[PDB]
C-alpha cells in the first residue's frame, strides 16, 4: 500500500492503491497541480515527469512502479524556476494557454540531456510524442535550440 | 508368455525399484549455528545467490512471504507445485537435515526421508555443484533465520503426484548425475563460466526448450524457450538480434542488467542479474560472458555488427522525422512510443532502448513485445532508475496488434507476424491491469 | 477578482474612474479582464490599450481576471475574436478618463491650470515641478467617476504613432505557465472535495435512464454513489455521475456502473445520411435563409442553362480535442451556488445554471481561472451543469466533475459536417460572373446555444451568423444570393458547436477552390481574375470605422501576396505548385482581410502532399501586441494545416467515431510547414487575430494541389488516399 519515493528532492511516503497512477498521486495525494492531465493513454505528453531523470508518462505509470524511485515534476526543476529550458520557454514566449508547456518543458529537458546538439531530426524524434494543441511548435524548436546554445555556452 | 513374462516383469520391477528407492539417512539434531565458520558463511552465502535459492522459495502469491520459507507455487503444466521450506526448522525444513542429507539431495534429487524431488527443483543442473560450494551453502543455509511456516499441498495428480514411479522413471530417462567436468580444451575463464552457467546459475533451465516430459532437449541446448508467458530467446548461434552478444555486452546485461545495444532485462529478468548476479564477485560474471560469448560464437559473427547498427539507426527514425499523413499505424507508434524509443546518433542512447536490435521485435513470436507493453517496466526492474508506462489501458488488443505489426514490417527484416490480436488477447489474459488509470 | 497576473494588488483600497480601471496610492494600477484567458493573452493586449491611453508607465499595470459579477452585467463573452476589436474603443474612454482625472488632480496639486500640465510615464509635470499618479491619489484623494456615455464623449489620444501600442512586451502569463504556477479548472481544490465522473449516455440527446446497477461498483474503495441527473433545462439528459473521494475510485465507479438506457431516434445515424440529408435540404430553393438575395439571380442563371458553373465541397468532422478535459467543480456556500471552471461565454451559461438548479440569476456566481485552451468547445458550458446538479443532489457539498478523454470526445461539440454549392452564370464571352447562388447546409450551434444571437438576413428571416460567414464575399459576382440551411439531422444527431474561425474555416474553402476552378475552366489568370472582381461597388463599398476602403483593402493583401511570393515568375520542379486563397476575416461588420499562398509537392505514387512553404498576409488594422498577433496567427495557421491534411473524423451510429489520440491526429510538431507571415501597417481599428488565420490555409493547398498534379480535390480533409483515387482515375 504505502509507496516510498524521493519527489522534488524530498522523501515522501504516499498511502494510496498500488495501482493509482503516479498522475493523479502527484496531483490530488500531494497537492502538485504542475502536472497536467491531458489524453490519460500515454500520447499527449501533458503528464511528462522526469523518473531517474528520464521523461516519463505518468498518467499510464502506476505507483507501484515508482517505487525507491526518484521523480521530478515541473516544481522542481528549478528552486527558481530559472531552468534554461524555461528561460529559453520564457524568452521565446512560448507558452500560448501554457496546459501542456509543463510536459512540453520537462521533456525538452529530457531530450537536452540525451541530445546536447538536437537536430531537426532529433527534435522531431524526441518531442514527437508531446501534443501542443494550440501549435506553439515553430516557438518550440526554437526554445528548444536556444537552450541548447545557451547549455553549450555553460 | 506366462513363466518367461512373468520372470522378465519381475526383473524389471526389482531393478527399477532397486534404482528409484533410496535410504533414508536418520535425522540429527540441529546443528548449532556457531559451529560453522564465517567465511564458508560467506562462500555459501555467494553460492547461493548465485543459485537463486531465494528466488522460488519465497511465496509471491497472495502475501509476501518469509526469505527460503518456501510455499512458492510453480504453474508447472502437469500441476502446482510449491517448493519446500530451506529454513533450518525442525519439522518443516531441513533443519533435522544433515550435510549428506543435503548432498545427496543437491546431486541426486532425493530428500531426507528418501523420497524423490520433481524436476522442477532444477536437480539435474546442481548435480554439477562440486563438493565445496555445497558444504558452503549448506552451512549459510543452516544458519539463516528458521521459519515453521509449511509449504501447501501440491495439486499434481495421478499417476504423477506418486512420487517413486514417476520421478524413478523420470530421472532414468534423462537425468545424468556427476559433477562438472573440466575440459581440457579451454582455458580456466571459459571452465568457469561453463560450470557456472550449466551448475549452480542454470542458465539454461528457462533458456533450453523442453519436451512434453519437461526434460531440456539436449539437442536444442540455448536454443531459447517460453516461459510465464514471456520468450527467453536464444544463447547461442540462433539468436535473432542483429547484433551479435559480445562478451562486454553480456557481462553488461549479466552485471547492470542494461545492455548498450540490446537493451534491458525486463520480465523474468529483472531479478537475474539485480537481485542475484550483482551479489556475487565480478569474475564469475566475467567468466559467464566469456562462456556464453564462445558459446554464441561472437569471435566470428562480430564482423556485421557496425553495419546492422548502421541499418538500425538509419530504420529507427523512419516516420519519426517530417510530416507524416500517410501511414496511421505509424502516427499511432509516434504518438505512443516514438517520444523515447527513437535513436539517431551512429550509437543508441543509454536510457533509450533501439526497438530495432531489441529482441521484442526479432523472436519467432511477438511475446515479448507484447509482456513489455502490458506489464511495463518499473524502476529498478530493467536499467537502474528509469522507468517504463504500462500500456494496458491505453492501448487495446487491436491497437497493441497494430503496432506490432508496423514495427514487425518497419524496425526489422523479417517476415510479418501472424495472429497479433489473438496473440494480444493472449498475452493480455495474464495480468490484472497495472493501472487504475483507464480513461481510455 | 481573482487572480492579479503580475503580482498581487496593494491592500491600500484604490481610485476607481470607472470599473475598468483603478490606481493604487503606491502607484499600481489594475485593469480589469473580462475576456477568458484561453491562450491569446487578451489581458495584456487590452492592458496595454488603457495604459498608452492612460499614459501611464508600463511597470506598474496589473490585470485581473475578475469573476462574475453583476457590475459588469454579462459582459463576459469571448469569441469571434471580438475582443480587442470590441474593446478598443471602450479601454480607449476608460483610459482617457483616468488620465483626464489625474491631469485635473496634478494641476490642483502644482498649482496650476490643467491647461499646461500634461502627464506621461505615470507622472504629470508642469514646467519643472512633477508629481506621479500614485502621489496623485494619496493626496488628492479623488472621488470622480465617469458613466460610459461620459466617457463616450472624451478628447482621445490620436490613432496615429503610439507609444505602447504596435510594441514589442512580453505576456503577463506566460511567466505562470512555464513554472506549472498557472491554476486551471482542473486544479481547483475545495474543502470536503468530492470527486465525480459520469456515464455517457449512447445518444447526445434524448437518452432515458431505465435501471442503474451499482452492485459491482460498491466493491470499489472510495465509491460513495451514484446520481442520476434531472436536468430542468435539458442540457445533459440521461446522465448519471459516479462520485468518489479519489479521482481514480471515481473512473473505476463508472466504469462498473451498469446502467440501461433508451438510446434514441438518432442511434444509426451516420455522417454520410447527414450530408445526403443537407443535399436533400440543399436541392430545394424555397429552403434556408438568404443572407442576401439580390433580385434577378433566378433570371441570370436561368436565362442561359449553357453557361451554368456549378460545384460542390464538402467538409468532414472536426473535433476540438482541447488539451484539458471539461470539468467544473461546484459548492454552494453562503447562500450562493460556486461554479469553478474555465469558461469561454460566462453570461450565457450562467441563465442555464441558473435555470437548472432553480434559483434566481444573482445566487450564482463563476469564478474565473487559466483555460488549458477554448478553441470554441468552452463557448458551450454544458460542462458546468452536470456538476452544479451533482452538488446539488448531496445538499451543496463541493463536486468537481472531471470527464476522461473519451467521455470529452463523447459529449464534444463536433464541427458538423457541412456541404456548399456554388453555382454561377457567366457572360457571353465565358470570362465574366454574371450572376451568383451560393448555399451552404451545416449544423447550426448558434440556433441550439444562443438562440437569442442569431442574426437576421436580407430575406427577414433569422439565420446563424457563425454557420454562413465568409460566403457574404467582396467579390463583384452581379445579383449574387447566399443562403444558409440548418441541417435538422445534425442537430438532433449530435450538438453542433464553434471550432476556431467558426463557419470561416470551410465557406473560404469552398469559395476559392470554386474560383480557382472557374478560372481554369474560363482559361483565366486566378490572381487576375480575383483582383478584376474586387471592384469595390455597392455593398462592397465599405463602412467606417471596421471596413475602411471595402474590397480594394482585400484586393491590397491579395496584390502584396503576389509581390510576396514571386506569383508572376514562378518557377517550379515537376509536381510542383503553388496556390493562392484570400479572404475577408470573420464577418463583414469586423472584417480581418487576409491571403495565403502555398507550395506543395504532390508525390504521383504514394498520394502524399508536403507543404514546402506557406506565406500568409494579414491586414487586422492596428496590430496591438506584434509579438501575440504573431503567435496567435502561427497557431490559426497550423490550426488551418492541420484542418487541410491532417484532423477529421466521422460520424458513426450518431456519435463521433474517434474517442482518443489512437485514433485522432491532429498535427505534431515534426509536420510543421516553413510559414511567413505578414501583417499590412496601417492605423486603421484594429480588427480579430486568434480566428482569421485558419480562413485561407485550406483552400489554397488544395489550389496548389491543382497546379500541381492536376486534380481537383473538393472534399477535407485531403488525404493521400483521395489523392490517389484521383490520380488512379485520371491514368483511367
Ligand atoms: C506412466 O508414465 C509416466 C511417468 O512415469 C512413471 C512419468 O513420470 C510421467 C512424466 C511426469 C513428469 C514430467 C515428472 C513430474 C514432474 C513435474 C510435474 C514437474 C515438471 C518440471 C518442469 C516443467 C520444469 C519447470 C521448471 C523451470 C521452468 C525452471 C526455471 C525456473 C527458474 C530458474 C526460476 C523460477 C522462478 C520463476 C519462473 C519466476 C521468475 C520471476 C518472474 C508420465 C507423463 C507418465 O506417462
Ligand atoms: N489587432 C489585433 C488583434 C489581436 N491581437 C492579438 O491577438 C490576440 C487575439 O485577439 P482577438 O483577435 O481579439 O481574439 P480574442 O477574442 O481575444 O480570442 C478569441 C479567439 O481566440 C482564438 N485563438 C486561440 N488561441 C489559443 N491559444 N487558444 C484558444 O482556445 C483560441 N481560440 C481561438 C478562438 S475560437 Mo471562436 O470562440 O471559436 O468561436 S474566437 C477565438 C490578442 O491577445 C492580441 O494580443 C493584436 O495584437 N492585434
Ligand atoms: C526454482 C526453480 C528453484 C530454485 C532456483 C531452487 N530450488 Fe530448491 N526446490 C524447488 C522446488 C520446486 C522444490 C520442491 C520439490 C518437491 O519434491 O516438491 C525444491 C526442493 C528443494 C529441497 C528439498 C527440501 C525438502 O524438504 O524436500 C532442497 C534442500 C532445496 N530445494 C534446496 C535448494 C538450494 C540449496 C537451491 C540453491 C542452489 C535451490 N533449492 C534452488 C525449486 C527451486
Ligand atoms: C528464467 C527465469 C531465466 C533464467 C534462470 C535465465 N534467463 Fe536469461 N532470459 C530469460 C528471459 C525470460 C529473458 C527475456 C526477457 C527480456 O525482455 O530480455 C532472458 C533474456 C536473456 C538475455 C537477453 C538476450 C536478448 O535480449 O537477445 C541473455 C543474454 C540471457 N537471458 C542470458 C542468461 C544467462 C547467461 C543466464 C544464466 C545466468 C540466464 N539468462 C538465466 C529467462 C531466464
Ligand atoms: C518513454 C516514457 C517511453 C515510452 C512512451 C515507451 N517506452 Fe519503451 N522503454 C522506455 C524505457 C526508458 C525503457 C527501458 C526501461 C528499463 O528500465 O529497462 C523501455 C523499454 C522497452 C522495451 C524493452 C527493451 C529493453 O531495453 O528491455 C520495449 C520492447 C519497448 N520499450 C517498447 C515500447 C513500445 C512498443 C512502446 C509503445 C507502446 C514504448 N516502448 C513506449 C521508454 C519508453
Ligand atoms: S495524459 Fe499522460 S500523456 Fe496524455
Ligand atoms: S499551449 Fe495550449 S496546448 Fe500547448
Amino acid at each position: 500500500m504505502t509507496t516510498k519515493f524521493e519527489l522534488n528532492g524530498q522523501p515522501v511516503t504516499v498511502d494510496a492503491p498500488a495501482d493509482t497512477p503516479l498522475l493523479w498521486v502527484i496531483r490530488d495525494d500531494l497537492n502538485l497541480t504542475g502536472t497536467k492531465f491531458g489524453c490519460g493513454i500515454g500520447e499527449c505528453g501533458a503528464c511528462t515527469v522526469h523518473v531517474g531523470g528520464r521523461a516519463t508518462r505518468s498518467c499510464i505509470t502506476p505507483l507501484s512502479a515508482v517505487e525507491g524511485a526518484s521523480i521530478t515534476t515541473i516544481e522542481g526543476l528549478d528552486p527558481a524556476g530559472n531552468h534554461v529550458v524555461q528561460v529559453a520557454w520564457r524568452d521565446q514566449q512560448v507558452p500560448q494557454c501554457g496546459y501542456c508547456q509543463s510536459g512540453q518543458i520537462m521533456q525538452a529537458a529530457s531530450l537536452l540531456k540525451d541530445y546536447p546538439n538536437p537536430t531537426d531530426d532529433q527534435i522531431d524524434g524526441v518531442m514527437g510524442g508531446s501534443l501542443c494543441r494550440c501549435m506553439t511548435y515553430i516557438r518550440i524548436r526554437k526554445a528548444i535550440k536556444e537552450a541548447a546554445s545557451r547549455q553549450q555556452e555553460g | 508368455i506366462a513363466a518367461a513374462v512373468i520372470g522378465l516383469g519381475a526383473v524389471g520391477g526389482i531393478g527399477f525399484l532397486a534404482y528409484a528407492w533410496y535410504p533414508a539417512i536418520a535425522p540429527i539434531p540441529r546443528p548449532a549455528a556457531s559451529s560453522f565458520s564465517a567465511d564458508a558463511i560467506s562462500r555459501g552465502e555467494i553460492v547461493a545467490n548465485g543459485g537463486y535459492c531465494a528466488e522460488c522459495h519465497t511465496r509471491v502469491d497472495g502475501k509476501p512471504g518469509p526469505e527460503l520459507a518456501g510455499d512458492f507455487k510453480m504453474a508447472t503444466p502437469f500441476g502446482d507445485i510449491f517448493s519446500s521450506n530451506i529454513t533450518p526448522d525442525e519439522e518443516w525444513g531441513i533443519g533435522n537435515w544433515s550435510l549428506a542429507a543435503f548432498k545427496r539431495a543437491m546431486n541426486k534429487g532425493i530428500a531426507r526421508d528418501g523420497s524423490q524431488l520433481y524436476p522442477a527443483f532444477p536437480f539435474d543442473h546442481f548435480t554439477k555443484v562440486s563438493d565445496q560450494d555445497v558444504s558452503d551453502l549448506y552451512a549459510y543455509l543452516m544458519t539463516r533465520p528458521a521459519v515453521h511456516l509449511k509449504p501447501r499441498d501440491n495439486t499434481v495428480p495421478f499417476p504423477i503426484n506418486i512420487r517413486l514411479i514417476g520421478q524413478g522413471f523420470w530421472k532414468l530417462l534423462f537425468f545424468t548425475p556427476g559433477r562438472y567436468q573440466n575440459d581440457p580444451k579451454h582455458d580456466a575463464q571459459w571452465n568457469r563460466g561453463a560450470y557456472l552457467a550449466e551448475g549452480n546459475e542454470h542458465c539454461g533451465a528457462c533458456h533450453t526448450p523442453r519436451n512434453l516430459l519437461g526434460a531440456e532437449k539436449m539437442s536444442s541446448v540455448y536454443d531459447g524457450a517460453v516461459i510465464d508467458g514471456w520468450i527467453a530467446p536464444p544463447l547461442n548461434d540462433h539468436n535473432p538480434t542483429p547484433v551479435v552478444w559480445t562478451e562486454d555486452e553480456l557481462f553488461q546485461y549479466l552485471r547492470f542488467g542494461v545492455a548498450p545495444l540490446h537493451g534491458s532485462a525486463a520480465g523474468p529478468m529483472s531479478p537475474v542479474p539485480h537481485r542475484f548476479l550483482s551479489k556475487i564477485p565480478e569474475e564469475d560474471v566475467h567468466a559467464i560472458a566469456h562462456y556464453y560469448a564462445d558459446v554464441d560464437k561472437a569471435a566470428q559473427r562480430s564482423s556485421g555488427d557496425q553495419a546492422a547498427i548502421t541499418r538500425a539507426m538509419q530504420m529507427s527514425g523512419r516516420d519519426l522525422t517530417g510530416p507524416q499523413p500517410l501511414d496511421e499505424d505509424a502516427r499511432l507508434y509516434q504518438g505512443a512510443c516514438g517520444a523515447c524509443h527513437y535513436n539517431s546518433g551512429p550509437n543508441p542512447v543509454l536510457g533509450r532502448p533501439e526497438l530495432a536490435l531489441n529482441n521484442a521485435l526479432w523472436l519467432d513470436e511477438p511475446n515479448n513485445l507484447y509482456q513489455v507493453m502490458l506489464h511495463g517496466i518499473t524502476a529498478e526492474e530493467g536499467q537502474d532508475h528509469i522507468s517504463m508506462p504500462s500500456f494496458y489501458s491505453g492501448l487495446s488488443d487491436h491497437d497493441m496488434a497494430r503496432i506490432a505489426a508496423y514495427l514487425r514490417r518497419t524496425r526489422t527484416t523479417l517476415p510479418p507476424w501472424t495472429d497479433l490480436e489473438k496473440k494480444a488477447a493472449s498475452a493480455r489474459a495474464t495480468l490484472e491491469a497495472p493501472p487504475v488509470n483507464a480513461s481510455h | 477578482a481573482a487572480t492579479t497576473l503580475p503580482s498581487a494588488m496593494p491592500p491600500e483600497a484604490a481610485f476607481e474612474p470607472n470599473i475598468w480601471c483603478a490606481i493604487a496610492p503606491d502607484g499600481s494600477i489594475n485593469v480589469n479582464i473580462v475576456r477568458a484567458e484561453m491562450g491569446q493573452h487578451v489581458g495584456t493586449a487590452l492592458a496595454r490599450i488603457i495604459a498608452d491611453e492612460m499614459d501611464a508607465d508600463w511597470d506598474k499595470i496589473k490585470i485581473t481576471q475578475v469573476d462574475t459579477a453583476p457590475k459588469w452585467a454579462g459582459k463576459y463573452v469571448t469569441g469571434g475574436s471580438w475582443s480587442v476589436w470590441d474593446t478598443w474603443d471602450t479601454f480607449r474612454q476608460a483610459g482617457a478618463a483616468a488620465r483626464s482625472v489625474m491631469i485635473e488632480e496634478g494641476a490642483k496639486l502644482l498649482g496650476t491650470t490643467p491647461d499646461r500640465c500634461t502627464a506621461h510615464e505615470s507622472v504629470v509635470s508642469a514646467g519643472s515641478k512633477s508629481i506621479s499618479f500614485g502621489d496623485i491619489v494619496a493626496r488628492a484623494k479623488p472621488t470622480r467617476t465617469f458613466t460610459p456615455e461620459e466617457m463616450a464623449k472624451l478628447p482621445l489620444k490620436p490613432t496615429g504613432n503610439r507609444r505602447l501600442i504596435s510594441k514589442q512586451v512580453p505576456a503577463l502569463d506566460i511567466p505562470d505557465k512555464t513554472t506549472g504556477k498557472a491554476i486551471y479548472g482542473i486544479d481547483v481544490k475545495l474543502d470536503g472535495m468530492v470527486y465525480g465522473r459520469p456515464k455517457m449516455p449512447p445518444t447526445r440527446y434524448a437518452a432515458k435512464v431505465i435501471s442503474v446497477d451499482d452492485s459491482a461498483a460498491k466493491k470499489i474503495p472510495g465509491y460513495l454513489r451514484y446520481v442520476v441527473l434531472d436536468d430542468p433545462s435539458g442540457i445533459v439528459p440521461g446522465w448519471v455521475v459516479a462520485l468518489a473521494k479519489t479521482y481514480p475510485a471515481a473512473i473505476r465507479a463508472a466504469d462498473a456502473l451498469k446502467v440501461q438506457w433508451n438510446p434514441g431516434p438518432t442511434i444509426n445515424v451516420s455522417e454520410a445520411d447527414i450530408i445526403e440529408h443537407g443535399r436533400k435540404l440543399a436541392a430545394d430553393p424555397k429552403n434556408g435563409t438568404r443572407v442576401f438575395n439580390d433580385k434577378g439571380v433566378d433570371e441570370a442563371l436561368t436565362i442561359h442553362p449553357g453557361q451554368v458553373f456549378e460545384r460542390s465541397y464538402t467538409c468532414a468532422s472536426v473535433a476540438h480535442y482541447q488539451l484539458e478535459p471539461v470539468n467544473a467543480v461546484a459548492r454552494h456556500i453562503d447562500g450562493m451556488w460556486e461554479i469553478h471552471t474555465g469558461n469561454q461565454w460566462q453570461s450565457l451559461i450562467l441563465p442555464q445554471l441558473a435555470k437548472s438548479l432553480q434559483v434566481p440569476e444573482e445566487q450564482v456566481v463563476m469564478r474565473t481561472y487559466m483555460l488549458g485552451g477554448g478553441f470554441g468547445r468552452r463557448l458551450n458550458g454544458d460542462y458546468c451543469i452536470p456538476a452544479a446538479l451533482a452538488s446539488k443532489a448531496i445538499g451543496g457539498a463541493p463536486v468537481k466533475l472531471i470527464l476522461t478523454r473519451s467521455d470529452d470526445m463523447e459529449l464534444d461539440s463536433i464541427r458538423s459536417p457541412s456541404i456548399q454549392t456554388i453555382k454561377v452564370a457567366l457572360d457571353n464571352d465565358r470570362k465574366k460572373i454574371v450572376g451568383m447562388d451560393y448555399v451552404a447546409v451545416a449544423g447550426w450551434p448558434t440556433q441550439v446555444m444562443a438562440p437569442a444571437f442569431l442574426a437576421t438576413g436580407e430575406d427577414g428571416k433569422k439565420y446563424d451568423p457563425f454557420a454562413i460567414a465568409g460566403a457574404d464575399h467582396w467579390y463583384e459576382t452581379g445579383p449574387t444570393r447566399v443562403r444558409a440551411i440548418s441541417n435538422d439531422l445534425a442537430n438532433a444527431t449530435f450538438r453542433p458547436g464553434w471550432l476556431r474561425s467558426v463557419s470561416a474555416g470551410w465557406t473560404p474553402w469552398a469559395l476559392e477552390c470554386f474560383l480557382d476552378e472557374l478560372a481554369h475552366s474560363t482559361k483565366q489568370d486566378p490572381l487576375a481574375f480575383r483582383l478584376s472582381m474586387f471592384t469595390a461597388q455597392g455593398r462592397n463599398a465599405g463602412q467606417a470605422p471596421n471596413s475602411v476602403g471595402g474590397a480594394k483593402r482585400q484586393a491590397a493583401v491579395l496584390q502584396r501576396l503576389a509581390d510576396k511570393i514571386g506569383y508572376a515568375n514562378k518557377q517550379l520542379p515537376a509536381d510542383t505548385g503553388i496556390g493562392i486563397a484570400t479572404s475577408f476575416g470573420q464577418e463583414r461588420g469586423m472584417p480581418t482581410w487576409t491571403a495565403a499562398a502555398a507550395q506543395i509537392h504532390v508525390d504521383r505514387k504514394t498520394g502524399v502532399v508536403t507543404c514546402q512553404k506557406l506565406w500568409l498576409v494579414l491586414d487586422a488594422g492596428t496590430i496591438v501586441d506584434p509579438g501575440g498577433a504573431l503567435a496567435q496567427t502561427e497557431g490559426a495557421a497550423l490550426w488551418g494545416f492541420s484542418m487541410a491534411l491532417f484532423e477529421g473524423t466521422e460520424i458513426v451510429n450518431g456519435t463521433i467515431k474517434d474517442r482518443n489520440l489512437n485514433t485522432y491526429t491532429p498535427l505534431r510538431i515534426p509536420d510543421v510547414p516553413d510559414i511567413d507571415i505578414e501583417f499590412i501597417q496601417n492605423t486603421e481599428k484594429p480588427t480579430g487575430l486568434g480566428e482569421p488565420g485558419v480562413t485561407v490555409v485550406a483552400p489554397a493547398i488544395g489550389n496548389a494541389i491543382f497546379n500541381a498534379v492536376g486534380i481537383r480535390l473538393r472534399h477535407m480533409p485531403m488525404r493521400p488516399a483521395d489523392v490517389r483515387r484521383e490520380l488512379q482515375q485520371h491514368t483511367s
